[PDB]
């Protein structure tokens, strides 16, 4: 043990006459009142490692002090009792319940997977909502973000998303990893008490990192998820599906311990290393080869003054296979949820959706209420700057459709559970309302089976 | 130049605006077309 305090500068202090320390190692400061805290090393030297203290250096005194090196860094007590129980960003218990004896201790890092071994996620994901199901299709195995916005209604959607998301005919229930990443306590609140209130708690396990919690406390609350989400899926065989939300305080994190190293920030006052520090966490998902086990990511991230070209959302784009974006256009009108699907796109839909899939037209309909709903769109701007004139008999449905494509098929509700059949059969009553002279990418032989 | 602030917001509302503000001028001349086209027939007619 050792009593060797030499600088404290605000939550950071440095122990001297140090041997055999390592990076990112868990220690403990004995105070002078009896008080014990943890900390993390930040930066180790021969003679000397600084710390950042979690519950900070309010009160200690450097020459009564004493500091304890625990020789690990943070693992996680995982075990498969864990559903039902929600846990901290450091994996401490939340909901006062029965202790937890671990099956093994991991550290939160993780391993790199083989490119080669992993495997093609082929099985379609009933999200319950038109405007990714059909249009944005998510597949099992899949990194798909979400990106939102400061004020849009993410936490609606993710509490929608992980409460009707379910496989068709798996026979096997979903696995819910949830990872609250320094939000509020009210929005952790109503994540908690949505999960509890649905039954779904029954098949999740929650990470809950508040807000003013540690800075080193929002870092390792996504590889505390990961790594329990990587046991439950490759480990135990599971189909793993991984939520985080915000993702923007992960990276403010970063810069607080950046600056607290004194890097010198990359693009846009954030760390260089950000692209290797985003991958390592969105890249340990996918479906493995010789396990049946699998892991879905589903990232959330407020974009900064809605910038997409920001380093946090353009990076994810580079990372991840497609996108969702809200807006708050479509939010300021009652749209619910506000998915916006022409700049939202997904990377692998087209496994996802066909025969034996969903249904033989889902790729058609698609294609066609896509093409439909920019027509209609530029088509009520022609009625803006041309007049209602100019727009003939067709423009007519076509501002008519767009219309009902906003108020109908997307705006369905943060509680509507859509089946693929109900989503499927709406897009052809939005889609009836046009001759059939407009539907040009369906083919008639699928055209004259389904529209009514 | 109109008065503005530089700022990253506002750099992608002016690139917004800009965008709708050249599809806009695409169709007031098409106006500006087609409007050449009946006035033509009907000002040789009263001619």
């Amino acid at each position: 043990e050792y009593r060797t305090i030499k600088e404290v500068v605000g939550p950071l202090m440095a122990v001297e006459k140090v041997s055999g320390v390592k990076y990112e190692e868990l220690i403990e400061v004995r105070m002078q009142n009896g008080e014990i805290r943890r900390g993390q090393v930040l930066e180790v030297q021969e003679d000397k490692a600084m710390v950042q203290i979690f519950e900070g250096t309010s009160g200690i005194n450097l020459k009564n002090s004493s500091v304890r090196f625990l020789g690990h860094p943070l693992q996680l007590g995982v075990s498969e009792d864990m559903i039902g129980r929600v846990f901290d960003g450091l994996g401490r218990p939340k909901d006062n319940g029965p202790e937890i004896l671990p099956e093994k201790y991991l550290d939160i890092n993780g391993e790199v997977i083989n490119p080669i071994a992993r495997d093609y996620p082929d099985e379609f994901i009933q999200t319950g909502i038109s405007a990714i199901d059909h249009l944005n299709t998510l597949v099992r195995g899949q990194k798909l973000p979400v990106f939102s916005g400061s004020g849009l209604p993410h936490k609606e959607l993710a509490a929608q998303i992980a409460r009707q998301a379910t496989v068709l005919d798996s026979s096997d229930d979903f696995a819910v990893v949830f990872a609250a990443i320094g939000i509020t306590f009210e929005e952790a609140e109503f994540f908690m008490e949505d999960f509890r209130q649905t039954g779904a708690i029954d098949r999740s396990v929650m990470f809950m990192n508040l807000a003013n919690d540690p800075a080193i406390e929002r870092i390792a609350t996504p590889r505390m998820a990961l790594t329990a989400a990587e046991y439950l899926a490759y480990e135990k065989g599971m189909h793993v599906l991984v939520i985080m939300t915000d993702m923007t305080n992960y990276a403010e994190a970063l810069r607080e311990i950046s600056a607290a190293r004194r890097e010198v920030p990359g693009r846009r006052g954030y760390p260089g290393y950000l692209y290797t520090n985003l991958a390592t966490l969105f890249e340990r998902a996918g479906r493995i080869r010789g396990l049946k086990g699998s892991v879905t990511q589903i990232p959330i991230l407020t974009m900064p003054e809605d910038d997409k070209t920001h380093p946090i959302p353009d990076l994810t784009g580079y990372i991840t296979e497609g996108q969702i974006i809200l807006t708050r256009e479509l939010y300021k009108s009652g749209i619910q949820p506000p998915i916006d699907v022409l700049p939202s796109l997904s990377r692998l839909k087209d496994k996802g959706t066909g025969a034996g899939k969903t249904r033989e037209d889902h790729a058609a309909t698609m294609n066609q209420l896509f093409a439909a709903y920019a027509q209609g769109k530029q088509a009520k701007e022609l009625a803006v700057v041309l007049g209602e004139s100019a727009l003939s008999d067709i423009d007519k449905i076509y501002a008519k459709f767009a219309e009902r494509f906003e108020n109908e098929y997307v705006n369905q509700g943060f509680y509507t559970n859509r089946t693929i059949t109900e989503t499927l059969d709406l897009g052809w009553e939005l889609l009836a309302m046009l001759p059939r002279t407009e539907l040009k990418r369906i083919k008639d032989d699928l055209l004259d089976k389904y529209l009514p | 130049r109109l008065n503005v602030n530089p700022t990253r917001m506002e750099l992608t509302r002016l690139k917004k605006q800009l965008t709708t503000a050249t599809r806009g001028h695409k169709l007031l001349k098409d106006k500006q077309d087609e409007l050449m086209r009946q006035f033509i027939l009907l000002i040789r007619k009263n001619n």
